[PDB]
C-alpha cells in the first residue's frame, strides 16, 4: 500500500469535495496484473486505513466510494467491486471478506443569496464473522 | 500478436 | 501558358479577333456554330484562347469550358444597343458560377466603327460593371478590323497571370 | 435436409459435385446459374432458387458456390449453418478456399463430403477433431467421436499451460445524416486459446450484472450482457440457472462466447463531416475527427473511409495529422491516421474537382466507415474475474488475457 501514500491526502480532497449528499469507455493499465481486494490485503489495507488516518469517522457516502474505488484499480490494480456494502435495512456491512469497517448511519459560497449519510466503525471481527453474510445468507452459500 | 498479455486470478474465492 | 475564352453575342468578331491574333488577318468567317482554338503566343505567355461561338443554341454549352479558366473575353459589340441588355444578361448569368470564380475579365468593345459604336465608359455602365464581386474586370476598347487595342487587351491580361 | 451439395465457381461449372439422396439429378446443377443470371438482373436474388421442384440452396465464397439442393420441405437453418461450416472446415485445413484448393485436393474434400454428412444429416463437423482420422498425409475413429464431448480429445499434453484469451469489443453505430445515433449496440466476443494438458473443465466469471444480482453486488461495475451465444462446450443448463460459464473447451483457437449490448453512451470517436458538392465543378470535405474516448487510450491505425463521387478528380487534402490516401477505384477516401490518442480532434479539408458535364445517373450515398482499433479498453467495461482451471491431474495454468476494442459496423450517414 505504498503508492495509496501519495493520493492518501489528495484522493480525499476530491472525495471530501465530492457532496456525500468528452469521456466514454473503460481504460486498463497494460501488462499489470490484475487481481480483487484479497483478504490479507485487506487486512493491509484496513490497518492501512487504521494507521494513516483521516478516515474514520468520515461521512461515507457513494460518491466518495467511487472515487476512491477506481483510484485502487488505476493505482495499485484491484477490482473495484470490493466496497460494497450491505442495503438500506440494517447497518451498512461489508460483503467483502476481510473488510473490518462496517458503515453505520451518523466552499461555502455555492449557497445562494437569501435561500428562496454513513460513517465508519472498525470492526475486526468482520474479516472473520462475516455479518453480512448473516444479512445475506442465500446469496452466498 | 504484438499486443501483450494479462494474467487473471485463477480462483477469485 | 493561359487557358481564355471568348465568350459573348453572335457577330461579335470574336473569330475575327481570334485570327487577327493568332495569325493577323481578317479571314472572312463563317458564323462558328462550334468553338475555336489558337494558342496565341505574346508576352512570354502562350495563350490558349478557347474561342466559341455566341449564337442561341451554344450558350447552354459554355458551361463546359468554364473549368480551369484562368480568363475570360466577354466580347460585346459597340454597335449592337439592342443587345446590350441581353449580354448583360449573359454576364450576370454566367458570372455567378462557383466554376469560374478566379479567371479575371477583360471587356472587348468590339466593332468601333460608326457614332453607333459607343466608347468604353457608356458600355461599362451599361453592362454595370461596377457591379461585380471578386473581379479584376478591366474593359478594353478594340478595333478588330484594324488590331487596335486587341494586343494591349493581351498587354493587360498578361500581367493579371501571375501575382 | 439435403440431397445434392454441390460446388459451383464464378463461371458455374461444378467445382465438386456431392449427392445424399439421389432425390436430386446431378445435371440439375446447370439450370442454376442462369436462373442467377435470371435472378439477379431482375433482383429477385435470394439465396433459395428454384427449377421446378428442385430448390437450389446456396452460400456465395470467393469464387465458389455452395449450392445444395433439396426438394422437399427441407429445414433451411439446418442447410446454410452447415454451409458455413463446411466453408469453415475448409479454411481449417486449406488456409485459402480456391479453385485450387478443390481440383489439386479431391483426394481429402470427397472424404470430407462423406464424412460431414450423411443423407443429409450432418452428423460430425467438428474440424479438430475430424483432424485426427481424416488426414491429407486410416486408423480407428476416435471416442471423442463417439463422446458426448465432442470438441476436446483427451491425453492432449503440452509442456506449459496457457490459457489465452482475446476480449474483443465490437462497436457498431449508425449514425444518421441528422447526426443523432440511430443504433449502436456493442457486438464482443470472447474468444479462447487454450493451450492446456488433458481434460480441463474451465469455469469462468465476469463482472455480469445478473451474476452480481444474484451475489448482491448490483451497485459495483458490472456489463449487461443483453443476449450472450456460447459454445457447445459450455453447459448452459448450468449457466441457465445461475449464470455459470462452466465448460470444457477444445485445444485451441476458439470463440467460446458472443455477447451482445446496447449503449446509450456517445461514440468513443465523433466525426463531423461536410460537403460542398458544387454542381459540375468541384467539392470539398472539412471533415474532423474528435476522439471522445479515454485519454490514455488510443485509436491504433484508424482509416477514415469517405465516399467521394467517381468522376471525382484533382484531390487536394488540407489534413491536420494524419495521411489521406485517394481510393478512386472505391471511389472513397482513406484519411489515415496512425496513432490518435482520447481527446485528440484531427481536421481534413479535402478538395476535388468536378467534371463540368455531369454524368449519365446517380450514385446513391454511403455511410463513412472508420476502422479504429484501441487495445487495453473495454467500452462496455467487461472485466474477466478469475477462470478456474479444473484438472484431475491437477495443474496451475497461465490464463492470460487481452483487450482490444474495434469496430463492427461503424456507419455514419453522409449528407
Ligand atoms: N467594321 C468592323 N466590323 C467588324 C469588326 N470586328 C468584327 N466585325 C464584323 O463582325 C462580323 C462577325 O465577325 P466574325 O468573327 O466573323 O463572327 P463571330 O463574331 O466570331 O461570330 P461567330 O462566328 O458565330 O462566333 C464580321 O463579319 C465582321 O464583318 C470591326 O472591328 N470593325
Ligand atoms: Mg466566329
Amino acid at each position: 500500500s505504498k503508492s495509496s501514500v501519495i493520493g492518501w491526502p489528495a484522493v480525499r480532497e476530491r472525495m471530501r469535495r465530492a457532496e456525500p449528499a468528452e469521456e466514454v469507455g473503460f481504460p486498463v493499465t497494460p501488462q499489470v496484473p490484475l487481481r480483487p481486494m484479497t483478504y490479507k490485503a485487506a487486512v493491509d489495507l484496513s490497518h492501512f486505513l487504521k494507521e494513516k488516518g483521516g478516515l474514520e469517522g468520515l461521512i461515507h457516502s457513494q460518491r466518495r466510494q467511487d472515487i476512491l474505488d477506481l483510484w485502487i484499480y488505476h493505482t495499485q490494480g484491484y477490482f473495484p467491486d470490493w466496497q460494497n456494502y450491505t442495503p438500506g435495512p440494517g447497518v451498512r456491512y461489508p460483503l467483502t471478506f476481510g473488510w473490518c469497517y462496517k458503515l453505520v448511519p451518523v466552499k461555502g459560497e455555492n449557497t445562494s443569496l437569501l435561500h428562496p449519510v454513513l460513517e465508519w466503525r472498525f470492526d475486526s471481527r468482520l474479516a472473520f464473522h462475516h455479518v453480512a453474510r448473516e444479512l445475506h445468507p442465500e446469496y452466498f452459500k | 500478436t504484438s499486443y501483450d498479455y494479462c494474467r487473471v486470478p485463477m480462483e477469485d474465492g | 501558358e493561359m487557358r481564355i475564352l471568348m465568350v459573348g453575342l453572335d457577330a461579335a468578331g470574336k473569330t475575327t479577333i481570334l485570327y487577327k491574333l493568332k495569325l493577323g488577318e481578317i479571314v472572312t468567317t463563317i458564323p462558328t456554330i462550334g468553338f475555336n482554338v489558337e494558342t496565341v503566343e505574346y508576352k512570354n505567355i502562350s495563350f490558349t484562347v478557347w474561342d466559341v461561338g455566341g449564337l442561341d443554341k451554344i450558350r447552354p454549352l459554355w458551361r463546359h469550358y468554364f473549368q480551369n479558366t484562368q480568363g475570360l473575353i466577354f466580347v460585346v459589340d459597340s454597335n449592337d444597343r439592342e443587345r446590350v441588355n441581353e449580354a448583360r444578361e449573359e454576364l450576370m448569368r454566367m458570372l455567378a458560377e462557383d466554376e469560374l470564380r478566379d479567371a479575371v475579365l477583360l471587356v472587348f468593345a468590339n466593332k468601333q466603327d460608326l457614332p453607333n459604336a459607343m466608347n468604353a465608359a457608356e458600355i461599362t455602365d451599361k453592362l454595370g460593371l461596377h457591379s461585380l464581386r471578386h473581379r479584376n474586370w478591366y474593359i478594353q476598347a478594340t478595333c478588330a478590323t484594324s488590331g487596335d487595342g486587341l494586343y494591349e487587351g493581351l498587354d493587360w491580361l498578361s500581367n493579371q497571370l501571375r501575382n | 435436409s439435403a440431397s445434392a451439395v454441390y460446388v459451383l465457381d464464378l463461371k458455374g461449372k461444378v467445382l465438386i459435385c456431392r449427392n445424399y439422396r439421389g432425390d436430386v439429378d446431378m445435371s440439375e446443377v446447370e439450370h442454376f446459374m442462369p436462373i442467377l443470371m435470371e435472378k439477379e438482373e431482375e433482383g429477385m436474388l435470394s439465396p433459395i432458387l428454384a427449377h421446378g421442384g428442385v430448390r437450389f440452396m446456396w452460400i456465395k465464397h470467393n469464387n465458389l458456390y455452395l449450392v445444395a439442393t433439396s426438394k422437399k420441405n427441407a429445414c433451411v437453418s439446418l442447410v446454410f449453418s452447415f454451409l458455413y461450416k463446411v466453408v469453415q472446415v475448409f479454411s481449417e485445413y486449406f488456409k485459402e478456399l480456391e479453385e485450387e484448393s478443390i481440383r489439386d485436393n479431391f483426394v481429402i474434400i470427397y472424404e470430407l463430403l462423406d464424412e460431414l454428412m450423411d443423407f443429409g444429416y450432418p452428423q460430425t463437423t467438428d474440424s479438430k477433431i475430424l483432424q485426427e482420422y481424416i488426414t491429407q498425409e486410416a486408423p480407428r475413429p476416435p471416442a471423442t467421436v463417439t463422446n458426448a464431448v465432442s470438441w476436446r480429445s483427451e491425453g492432449i499434453k503440452y509442456r506449459k499451460n496457457e490459457v489465452f484469451l482475446d476480449v474483443i469489443e465490437a462497436v457498431n453505430l449508425l449514425v444518421s445524416a441528422n447526426g443523432n445515433v440511430l443504433r449502436s449496440e456493442i457486438v464482443g466476443s470472447i474468444k479462447m486459446r487454450v493451450f492446456l494438458s488433458g481434460m480441463p473443465e474451465l469455469r469462468l466469471g465476469l463482472n455480469d450484472k445478473v451474476l452480481f444480482d444474484n451475489t448482491g453486488r448490483g451497485k459495483s461495475k458490472s456489463v449487461e450482457l443483453e443476449d450472450v451465444k456460447f459454445h457447445q462446450c459450455v453447459r448452459l443448463s448450468r449457466f441457465e440457472n445461475d449464470r455459470t460459464i462452466s465448460f470444457i473447451p477444445p485445444d485451441g483457437e476458439f470463440e467460446l462466447m458472443s455477447y451482445r449490448l446496447n449503449t446509450h453512451v456517445k461514440p468513443l470517436i465523433w466525426i463531423e463531416s461536410v460537403i460542398e458538392k458544387h454542381s459540375h465543378s468541384r467539392i470539398e470535405y472539412m471533415v474532423k475527427a474528435k476522439s471522445q474516448f479515454k485519454r490514455r487510450s488510443t485509436a491504433n491505425n484508424v482509416e477514415i473511409h469517405i465516399p467521394v463521387p467517381n468522376d471525382a478528380d484533382s484531390p487536394k487534402f488540407k489534413t491536420t495529422v494524419g495521411s489521406v490516401k485517394w481510393v478512386p477505384e472505391n471511389s472513397e477516401i482513406v484519411w489515415s491516421v496512425k496513432s490518435f490518442p482520447g481527446g485528440k480532434e484531427y481536421l481534413m479539408r479535402a478538395h476535388f474537382g468536378l467534371p463540368s458535364v455531369e454524368a449519365e445517373d446517380k450514385e446513391g450515398k454511403p455511410p463513412i466507415s472508420v476502422k479504429f482499433e484501441i487495445p487495453y479498453f473495454t467500452t462496455s467495461g467487461i472485466q474477466v474475474r478469475y477462470l478456474k482451471i479444473i484438472e484431475k491431474s491437477g495443474y496451475q495454468a497461465l490464463p492470460w488475457v487481452r483487450y482490444i476494442t474495434q469496430n463492427g459496423d461503424y456507419q455514419l450517414r453522409t449528407q
